[PDB]
DNA sequence: GGCTG
DNA sequence: TTTTTTTTTTTT
């Protein structure tokens, strides 16, 4: 592809920043794409700018060279234009090029010193290397990645880190003041956020009360469900918002009459966002299907979500590994990797619950050790809270919320918080 | 294994099959026959698709329509037990 | 049409946008058609772009495939060209092409299955479906329509919930008013619930007693019986049914005069359904084998089941897993999803029997750390009651059902209440 | 020399006893001299000696080998002579002559390795080592050699004994004397240095105070997070330099011009380094990118650092093996060792932190039988510490440090020593 | 062969004298080799010694042979040299040739016995064996071995055995009286031997202490270290063979006139052995490492070990196992086996040290019962000594030996004895 | 008019 | 070579 990085060296500006500081005349060939090369780098070189075509037709009028180079220099030459490809593919084609090209010269570069080890000390150059640096010679070839930026300097930067400090826009409040205050401000954006419990002890209803409280402060929440159906976990959404009962609806307590009131209610409200329910069999669905279903979403409807719920990690499917390819602590870590990656590409607040093995599901505690998938959840999580109830605590219709792993904030300042959980209304209520 | 008692029996064996040649230049033995297991070409009758070679370690036979690969012993041991009895033997005979 | 579809996706945002979540690579070609999809999915995949025709041509010499699918590529990319469309045609065009090809691959797939399973065994190439998947598969040809749900918007959607909550026709009552309370309304459709007794305590009484009520309660009853006899579980219900103990028809204290008055009896009321045994030896009958049994009772017996019960899904096997590859936990907990999408596939209460740990027997409290086989089985299990009897609840012929996971309401009420198994007639009979 | 080689094995003892054990069936082309010396190493193999001409014909009539390979054994047997030379120039042209064909293998290899590496996935060939293993196979054909030492002998090597008790390794102190004492003295230049830790208990922390000591120690500190932000790990540095709690930094405790002022201050003392942090992607980063980035800081900023950090080993690329290749510990321990191989080349102190498995998080003790990813590290490591902050330490703001292997010192003399881990300043103090 | 077996009857005499008895005519052939072997046992029958070629070529002029057989035998003693080959070689080959032919033999004999017995009853031979004699004709082929050696045979190998009892053929003895004593004469080969140390005593003072007896005492010494580098290992064996401190090298009280003087002195001795220091990392060693490590010694080294000690028996690893548990009974049981049967297969005294338990560390008795390794170590150790040290013996400079398990000889004839323990020279003298 | 692994 | 479920067993 050097027809391709010579016409976009010549005829692009932000090309020619990131590629020009890491080019040798080494790289390209020994013909015509050398020549033409050497001609752009003595006129940059003469001259501080980009060469346009006119002037490296002048350039090689000026310049000597055989019939042949000089036919094969203005055919090249003929061959530019614009072409306007897309920049991350470019720069990523032309660092292959680049290694493919380097490592290729150093191979030849190792032949030769062999080629000449083995002649007589009289015949053989003293120019070439011995063969103790043949080791070097391929490493310093596979070292030529194209990247500029060293990093913070912690003294050459610190307005500039000032300044980050100020940024927060990342964070986004909790609605409750409990975990905003364990949270330093609310969970941040592309995050892997994880509440984990035992089951039958409230997973889904604290996703579902996570999702009203972000629903009533005006984002977008797309909750993805893996067993329920979309009409359940909605139900579940509007006992919490309309504050009324689970079996009251189920009842017949609540007349349409009030049902249409409380929706047009909660409509007329400019603080209330968008809510869509997505159900998917078990076992069929990760960052792939919801990279999909985010596409669809934004094309049909004008929706982008800032909070994304997922029912469950683990009843999700991995990407690249099959569905029994591999055990538990691979393909649990894969699917917990990828949905952090697809948080931190679309910039959300990821929640998901997890599953704790048999040894804590009648405990008056569960640690970090409790996790009945792989242990590698709880390393690409980042505020991976823990739902304990007992006998007393439901007795109370108080669960204890156990901080297990905080990224954001001081794991054991407030380690164990009580919270209000009314299973009925689906809701967490805090605790004063 | 024993090369040239491999190409001896082979070609008994391959000698009933019909379009039976015997490629044999200054340093290679391989045998064309038509394949007995699939009848070769049903269109064509005068396609001979079953190889022997035996210049190899193991004088293999290979089909080339309908993609039988086999050892010489494994072809006597299947289709012709009576040659298969001998050929055994011989090889204690020689070693 | 090939040519049309690709150019599109290379020189039109809005046709991609559209028909890309579902281009997928076996609806093209075998040769060159394929080739330069999956140069152009390939791109796709690593940059989230559309490849220009110098990314194309770039990929394509950085390609491995032969003289032949070379030169039929390049002619591909060549050929390919912007023309003057409308949206519309190309989009209906494309989902007709989409649709033909789907079902092409889906007849093809159907003889190759059928020309396969006619082969003697051991040599029938394994890994390939067998005929009881034939219809399915079609039915994956015809859900193929440009039209993929986005799901459900709590808003924007909110009538048609509210028309599912005095509909009821999910829920199934019970017969005995205990079961009804704890349930709010009996049980639901697409449901797997499950019974925890033990060895020898109950978890196949308790399941015929469920198949006599609902039998009474004008249902149609599918009993599936992996480990008894269809004659042992005709004689159960026989027991139940008639108020005849078991003993009695062993040591012959009934004559068939009265067999005959109560069975016609029986017959002459309305308020009866129908009910099925069948029996498949252990380890021998899976999701597929239900299905298949579903069908031929559909056609030949116009049986259409609501209630379908299992006797043990520890005793089934998966239809996805090879035998005794994966632990229990895995293979269970594949089970018990797979008898649940059944569940919500054919619209039926599903009722399971599971055993407990050694641990537990003969223990006056049975824990859901306690279920034998898998600890996933809990998870994927809409309801759940545990079984136990003691020698004092023995001696006065009761038993404590304990709600281990209640999906249908809060399991801290009436957590454990006293049944009135009567194990000579196969029957659960209430205190209150 | 192939045929005088194999003359003076069969027919010389002193060159035998010499070349034997360094002899390979790889230096041998593939004709009738490997064929012949394959021969030879059966017949030592089965009789501990030296076979004879007669030996060898009596193998070559009982060897399964074609005509040619036959004809070309006994002809090569036949030319066999003993040609009477010294035992002074036979053993190094011997060496010579390995040593080329060591080098001639590996450069076929490499030239292999490069080739498959090219090849497009799902085709290429697995298990074959990447392009970034090229100079390690490089590095291992110059070290052939016919002289080994396999272990210390006594009596035999007595003065290297000598100057090993007189001599003393230079040592990089820290700043917290208990490392000092259990290090006598502290780090040395090459070495692999791991603070293994559990999940969010002070893997980063204590790897940002050793980074905040060196840099109060005028060393040059690169800090590479493979898993934090650059500003997130520099104000982990701030805090612990600038006695400013993260909480009182994102609250906004501290003004603009109080942390100017401060910077200013640490900027006015000459006893100050650089320390430059760096952010790679989870998986993105290897030793030749870090070699790279070292590359790119003394050419464009004259940085040349000494106490090089990595945050994460689990989480960088293997450099060696392509990426889901190998098993866990195969990959980390393959990462390992470039590592060192990096800290040797560029003698620099390297420090990481690797994750303990399950059992170990939570456990007052730790052993070498905890390791999650893999139990090979501490073979490649030079100092490997712990971290036990398990229940109460947090209470009391401690921790504590198992020393799992100390090759600088006796790691069965300060086993065990209570570190002050104040995590609001992000530094360990001493309880002395 | 054929023409080295009859050439090595004809021109040497432990040949002869070992491969006479199982020579027969029908082993050779049916032609020149067949007539020569006739010749040569005609000549053995007559005169009883092995005849010259001269006299062989005079009895095949006074022969009945045709012309082509007189060419054959002519050519063939022609053919024959007196060239060396080794004995052992020459033995096994012929061996096998003699097994080859009588297998052929026997097997054409039943191919003969089968397809006479497939003839008419009234036409066949009367002295051809019947098919019931096939099994035992095949077994006499398999009974033709030129040495019957399978296991020991009493009452015919008791002039051997004697010869064992009185030239103590298997014990090694220890340098020190007590411990010669208590042994009969020494440690055995083929045996694994352990040390218990109680609270307050090193492992390897002991071990080191062995080794430098052994060492003195002119054997092969192979000392492999866990927890330790062979510097220091070999600087506690010069502690104990040089006479200096071991804090007097450390703090450099003996210089090197001094060091290498005693060196040299000790170099002069002819009653000295060779001392291979080997280390490996904790739980990097099984004993299949062990093994490679002894073939390299002996390969390279030529170094052939007769006593093998074992820095620690717990750090080290079982093979076999895929497991390094700190401290696990099941990796100690293995590793004692393992270990003991490399000593078993190495015909060489092995040693180990392994720590009491706690019981027999606050106990000045230890039992066997009082073991951290119970029923694993006292089950594959031929010989358990026992060390306690007090403060009384510690204040004394003395240590309690107690002998837990001799298989060697009684455990209560000398169970209890005081060594002299020197913790600065790490020696063991003994006590009047 | 040959061709395999 | 680790990882995770379940079971069964045994040792301390
Ligand atoms: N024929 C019978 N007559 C009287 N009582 C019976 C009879 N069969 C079973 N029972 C009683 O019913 C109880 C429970 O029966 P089941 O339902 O078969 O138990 P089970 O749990 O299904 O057995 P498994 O181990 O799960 S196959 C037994 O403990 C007996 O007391
Ligand atoms: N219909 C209902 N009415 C009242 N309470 C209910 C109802 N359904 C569930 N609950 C309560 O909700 C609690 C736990 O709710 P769940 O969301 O089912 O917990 P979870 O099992 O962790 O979440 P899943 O498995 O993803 S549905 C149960 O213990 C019940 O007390
Ligand atoms: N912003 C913060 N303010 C106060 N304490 C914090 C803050 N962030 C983290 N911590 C504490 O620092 C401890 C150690 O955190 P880390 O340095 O990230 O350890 P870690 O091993 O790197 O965690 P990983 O990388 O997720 S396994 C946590 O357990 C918290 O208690
Ligand atoms: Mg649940
Ligand atoms: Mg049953
Ligand atoms: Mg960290």
């Amino acid at each position: 592809m050097v027809e391709i990085i010579l016409s976009h060296l010549i005829f692009d500006q932000a090309y020619f920043s990131k590629v020009w500081p890491y080019m040798d005349s080494e790289y390209f060939e020994s013909g015509p794409a050398k020549n033409t090369f050497k001609l752009i780098k003595s006129h940059v070189n003469e001259y501080h700018s980009v060469p346009s075509i006119n002037a490296l037709n002048v350039a090689l009028e000026n310049s000597s060279f055989t019939e042949t180079e000089y036919s094969g220099v203005k055919t090249l030459i003929s061959k530019l234009a614009d072409s306007p490809e897309d920049h991350s593919w470019l720069v990523k084609e032309t660092e292959k090029y680049v290694q493919q090209r380097a490592m290729f010269n150093a191979t030849s570069k190792i032949i030769e010193i062999q080629t000449n080890a083995e002649l007589p000390p009289e015949k053989r150059n003293k120019k070439m290397p011995d063969v103790g640096a043949i080791p070097d010679i391929m490493r310093q070839a596979l070292s030529i990645s194209f990247d500029s930026y060293v990093g913070h300097d912690w003294m050459d930067d610190y307005e500039a880190r000032w300044l980050s400090y100020m940024n927060k826009a990342r964070k986004v409040p909790f609605k409750l003041r409990i975990l905003n205050k364990i949270t330093k401000g609310g969970a941040e954006t592309g995050t892997l956020n994880v509440l984990m419990a035992g089951v039958n002890v409230g997973k889904s209803l604290g996703l579902c009360s996570l999702a009203a409280d972000y629903l009533q402060l005006g984002h977008n929440v797309l909750y993805i469900s893996m067993e329920m159906a979309e009409e359940v976990c909605a139900k579940r959404i509007d006992a919490n918002m309309l504050d009324v009962s689970l079996d009251d609806i189920d009842d017949g307590h609540i007349s349409y009459a009030e049902y249409k009131g409380k929706m047009e209610k909660w409509r007329e409200k400019s603080t209330l966002g968008r809510l869509i329910v997505k159900q998917y069999p078990t076992g069929g669905a990760d960052a792939n299907t919801f990279r999909s279903l985010l596409n669809e979403l934004k094309l049909k409807k004008n929706f982008v979500p800032t909070i994304i719920i997922v029912d469950y990690l683990g009843i999700c499917k991995s990407c690249r590994i099959r569905v029994y390819s591999e055990n538990s602590y691979t393909t649990v870590k894969a699917i917990a990797e990828e949905l952090r990656a697809l948080a931190v590409e679309t910039e959300t607040v990821l929640w998901t619950a997890a599953q704790v093995g048999k040894q804590a599901w009648d405990s008056s505690d569960v640690n970090m050790s409790d996790i009945a998938e792989s242990a590698g959840l709880p390393a690409t999580a980042d505020f991976m809270l823990a739902v304990i109830e007992t006998e007393e605590l439901a007795a109370a219709e108080q669960q204890l919320i156990k901080q297990i792993k905080s990224r954001y904030g001081d794991k054991n300042k407030w380690n164990k918080f009580l919270m209000g959980v009314q299973k009925g209304n689906q809701k967490w209520v805090e605790i004063e | 294994s024993i090369p040239w008692i491999d190409n001896e029996f082979a070609y008994r064996a391959l000698a009933h099959l019909p379009k039976f040649t015997q490629v044999n230049n200054s340093s290679t033995f391989k045998l064309r026959f038509r394949c007995p297991v699939c009848g070769d070409s049903k269109t064509d009758q005068n396609k001979a698709r079953g190889w022997y070679y035996g210049d190899n370690n193991e004088g293999n036979i290979h089909c080339y329509n309908c993609n039988y690969h086999a050892p010489i012993g494994i072809y006597l041991k299947e289709f012709e037990p009576d040659l298969y009895r001998e050929y055994i033997f011989e090889i204690r005979k020689e070693k």
